[PDB]
């Protein structure tokens, strides 16, 4: 399917890439400071009935990354010592190409990003004495971090768009179109961490106190769920956890 | 007595023929002086149970009625129960798997072979050398100290075991050329898979028409643990960081222990227990996979409630048949089935506490050195001082006596005095550490305050090359148990020796910034499987990658290889991030080819020609060309460089510029002159080649250096 893809380009460093829970925390509270708590339940509303976001990805120059899907992890073997030195960095890789997440989707063969265009610089500082460090995440030229958004275009005009500019005032926003070709299929790839309503096919545990399941994550028709809650602050608080389906093609295993 | 103590004692002194053969004891193949030799045996002390158990070594006529004089109800069997018990180990021995001076030719280099020596980690390194004759004199005091312990030892597998080990490891199976299996390991598989084989209700009949062997009967249970160096590394101390240690391997015992136990097995159905990971050959009963079912489930709930998402344990099991312990026409099924249990296991590890539906909804290690081993008890019980998912683990001290049906006594294979009741199991584990001022294990601070020149805390994480590919070339699980064995025991067994200093001949002249002292400032995290953690002053850290890594080379045939990460900090950089570094280094190691070590972070171009790295030999040469003609040793540069401290600096400087663009000719340019011939001309047989120029590599060398000299 097609996608608008909201490109954040960083002003300076970044703390973290931030997944779809910590997205859409900061696009309510946006939209709380611009249109107060009744825009927010319209946000809520919009989401529940249908409209989704990602988690953030790197993008460089014009390639834009995905989520290794955890599908092909046990499907590897569809030279001896080549082979299991291959599989060793597939199985360590976090991010394809979209045109390599294309063919993953589907188990044919292939390759893997040689560079990723962000490095984990953790700086460290003395405290009186003792050492701690800060992750930062440096950009590489023309690179930065996306997500996609899927639903009517009125809710992104309406509350994501003006939402993400606002958060920019660290980095500035500008969109394009995205198409991913994904196979029609009973399973799906997660492009978001997600709160699961049924146990998954393939996972991996995701600690935040809530258990998600992260992205890369392959489910059988599971939307997620949104959970609010109350913390003692003036407004109730919603978790985003719904599911961004791809449809994937599993092994028989 | 009753039949499966009987099978499983059968299955281990089937062979026990061989060494009294070799040994010219008596007269007559394996098979008959075996038989003699228990019989003897039975009638010295007076224990009839040895007569009973010498049946195993030899129409069904004559036997029929040699079983019948021995009176089987007398040890409360039948005479139907015993000829079961022989028809099942007669196969036992078939699917665990010639002059009489032949050695063990060595797993790692079958060309090799190991002098005639009993294990013992206190004496000397095993070493695959010049094949050698084994005299008949050397067979005969092994067999009179085996006819002494054997006298004394309880007559439980738990007992034998032990004894079978310290004597029979260094022991060829069978006498053929580049036969790789020790006796031992033989014995202890056929025992397991005897016991297997009753357990699944196999019978002589079904062993007579092979409704045993060529069909799916038997059980491969795998486990491997999953977020170790989440669960050890990424802590809020070097106290605190050896108990998480300890504690994983006592956690990980209360699980294989829990399974023998359910399942009605023996130690000796544990083909390997090395870095959390665990095989057994198993039953393939309704009963024992209900039984798996609920010890999977019960182990996992108990690590969810205890540690989180941290810890898991992936446990897995595959129907398999005797067909598939060994090779078929030309295909090794035994690696076939391996791997496809490998398969089950990644699948599993990529469904993490999936056994828990409700899933989608530090003061008792602190006190955790006068301790010879931990008793196995109910959780529920005085003197507990942690507990595992299935039972709770009492400190047995040298003053007290040990608590629990199992007592894990270490780095022994001698029960001690413990009670006639309680299950023997020896676990060996590197525990060596620098002792304090105090009684107790030093700092980061201490360690690190020991160094010469520069004070930093040194860090190294090691790694056995290639290791799935070698033991998937492993044709039978005798051949496996060998393998795994010798390997965890490199780790296990002799790192603390490596340590000491010991083994000078073999290891030779190794990168050295002092000399080697006496109690040196090493504490081992962990050394167990094919993987080492160490930490210790940085300059002893950086030589025992060399002694290590020398050590492994003579240990394998030179035909394995390690790879190392090495990390120089801050005492006060917290562990999390040193265990990080040191593991980016190695993984950076193994992606550069293998056999190399990560001596020092360093500068390089980008261009995908430079390699941080650097294979063993390739730095070993680099520091005997170099180090000597500026280093005076013990923290103190050669008497010329005094005032010339800085041409050391300007060489890194120099290669700062090549490292600024390697193609430009200005490093040419700029370079006692004669102190570094080497570096001076620009190398072109490198051009060609496609290589870095000399240059390139001396930092490795010369930072070392200017590191110890401060
Ligand atoms: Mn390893
Ligand atoms: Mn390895």
């Amino acid at each position: 399917p097609k996608f608008i893809a909201v490109k954040l380009i960083p002003k300076g460093p970044f703390r973290d890439i931030p997944r779809a829970d910590t997205l859409f925390g900061a696009i309510g509270n946006a939209i709380s400071a611009i249109h107060g708590q009744s825009a927010v339940e319209e946000l809520v509303d919009a989401f529940v009935g249908g409209a989704r976001i990602s988690s953030a990805f790197p993008y460089s120059g014009d390639t834009y990354y995905l989520p290794k899907p955890l599908s092909v992890e046990p499907a590897l073997e569809g030279d001896e010592e080549e082979r299991y030195t291959t599989a060793k960095r597939l199985r360590k890789a976090k991010y394809l190409d979209l045109k390599n997440f294309e063919l993953a989707l589907r188990l044919r063969p292939f390759t893997i990003p040689e560079e990723i265009p962000y490095a984990r610089v953790d700086v460290p500082r003395v405290v009186l004495s003792s050492i701690y460090f800060w992750e930062e995440i440096r950009f590489r030229e023309k690179s930065g971090v996306y997500f996609l958004y899927s639903g009517p275009r009125e809710v992104f005009d309406g509350y994501i768009a003006p939402a993400m500019r606002f958060l920019g005032d660290l980095f500035e926003v500008e969109f394009h179109e995205m198409k991913i070709d994904a196979p029609g299929s009973e399973y799906s790839v997660t492009l978001s961490n997600a709160l699961p309503t049924k146990t998954p096919v393939l996972w991996r545990l995701l600690r935040k106190r809530m258990t998600f399941i992260a992205e890369g994550s392959i489910v059988k028709n599971d939307p997620g769920g949104m959970e609010r809650l109350e913390l003692g602050l003036s407004h109730e608080v919603y978790v985003y956890g719904l599911t961004f389906p791809l449809g994937v093609e599993l092994p028989e295993g | 007595m009753e039949i499966d103590e009987l099978t499983a004692l059968g299955g281990l002194l089937h062979d026990i023929g061989k060494p009294v053969q070799r040994a010219g004891l008596y007269s007559g193949d394996h098979s008959t002086q075996g038989a003699r030799f228990l019989r003897d045996l039975a009638e010295n002390t007076g224990r009839a149970e040895y007569e009973l158990l010498s049946l195993f070594s030899e129409n069904d006529e004559l036997m029929i009625r040699r079983i019948k004089e021995l009176s089987p109800e007398r040890f409360g069997l039948t005479m139907e129960d015993v000829l079961n018990a022989l028809w099942i180990v007669y196969e036992a021995d078939n699917l665990a798997s010639p002059q009489a001076s032949r050695p063990l030719y060595s797993v790692f280099n079958p060309g090799k072979a190991y002098p005639w020596a009993e294990l013992d980690f206190e004496k000397e390194l095993p070493v695959p050398g010049d094949v050698f004759s084994i005299r008949s004199q050397d067979y005969r005091e092994l067999v009179k100290r085996l006819w002494e312990e054997l006298s004394k030892a309880k007559l439980r597998s738990d007992r034998l075991l032990p004894v079978l080990e310290k004597y029979l490891t260094f022991v060829s199976s069978v006498t053929s050329e580049g036969n790789i299996i020790s006796l031992y390991d033989h014995m202890r598989m056929t025992s397991a898979i005897a016991l297997a084989m009753l357990r699944a209700g196999c019978t002589a009949e079904d062993v007579r028409s092979g409704r045993c062997r060529k069909e799916k009967r038997f059980l491969l249970i795998e486990g491997d643990f999953s977020g170790i160096q989440d669960f050890i590394y990424r802590v809020s101390t070097l106290k605190y960081l050896r108990a998480r240690s300890a504690y994983l391997e006592l956690i990980g015992w209360d699980v294989v222990l829990e399974i023998l136990s359910r399942l009605g097995l023996t130690r000796a159905n544990v083909v390997f227990n090395a870095g959390g990971h665990f095989m057994i050959i198993a039953q393939n009963t309704p009963d024992a996979v209900k039984e798996l079912e609920e010890i999977r489930a019960k182990a996992v709930e108990w690590l969810y409630r205890e540690f989180e998402s941290d810890l898991y344990l992936a446990i897995e099991w595959e129907p398999v048949s005797g067909r598939e312990f060994g090779r078929e026409g030309g295909k090794n099924l035994f690696a076939e089935a391996r791997k496809r249990l490998k398969h089950k296991l990644t699948v599993r590890k990529l469904k993490r506490f999936g056994e828990i539906k409700g899933l989608f909804e530090c003061n008792r290690l602190v006190s955790l050195p006068k301790l010879l081993g931990f008793g196995r008890t109910a959780k529920n019980d005085a003197g507990v001082l942690v507990e595992g998912p299935f039972s709770g683990f009492v400190p047995y001290l040298q003053g007290g006596r040990p608590v629990g049906e199992q007592i894990l006594v270490k780095n022994t294979l001698n029960p001690g005095e413990i009670p006639e009741s309680a299950q023997f199991v020896p676990y060996f584990v590197a525990d060596y550490f620098k002792k304090d001022p105090k009684g107790g294990v030093a700092t980061f601070e201490e360690l690190s305050m020991a160094s010469t020149g520069t004070r930093r805390l040194g860090v190294m994480k090691g790694d056995v090359d290639r290791l799935g590919e070698f033991f998937s070339s492993m044709d039978s699980p005798s051949k496996l148990a060998t393998a795994s064995r010798f390997m965890d025991y490199f780790f296990k067994g002799y790192i603390g020796a490596i340590i000491e200093g010991k083994f000078g001949y073999i290891i030779g002249d190794v990168p050295s910034l002092r000399d080697w002292p006496e109690e040196p400032d090493i504490v081992v995290v962990y050394a167990g499987g094919d993987a080492f953690f160490i930490v210790g002053a940085w300059d002893q850290i950086f030589e025992l990658a060399f002694r290590v890594r020398r050590a492994f080379n003579a240990y394998t045939g030179g035909k394995l290889t390690l790879s190392v990460g090495l990390g120089y900090f801050d005492e006060r950089t917290p562990i999390y991030r040193m265990a990080d570094v040191v593991s980016e280094r190695l993984d950076t190691a193994k992606d550069e080819g293998r056999n190399r070590v990560f001596v020092v972070g360093r500068s390089r171009p980008l261009d995908g020609k430079h390699k941080l790295s650097y294979e063993w030999n390739h730095y070993e040469e680099l520091w005997r060309t170099y180090a000597p003609r500026i280093y005076a040793g013990n923290g103190r540069l050669k008497g010329k460089l005094e005032s010339k401290k800085g041409l050391l600096w300007k060489l890194l400087e120099i290669r700062e510029l090549y490292v600024r663009d390697p193609n430009d000719v200005r490093w040419a340019y700029l370079t006692l002159s004669d102190l570094f011939p080497e570096l001076v001309g620009i190398d072109t047989k490198a051009v060609e080649r496609k290589e870095p120029q000399p240059v390139y590599w001396v930092d490795g060398v010369l930072k070392i250096v200017l590191m110890a000299v401060r």
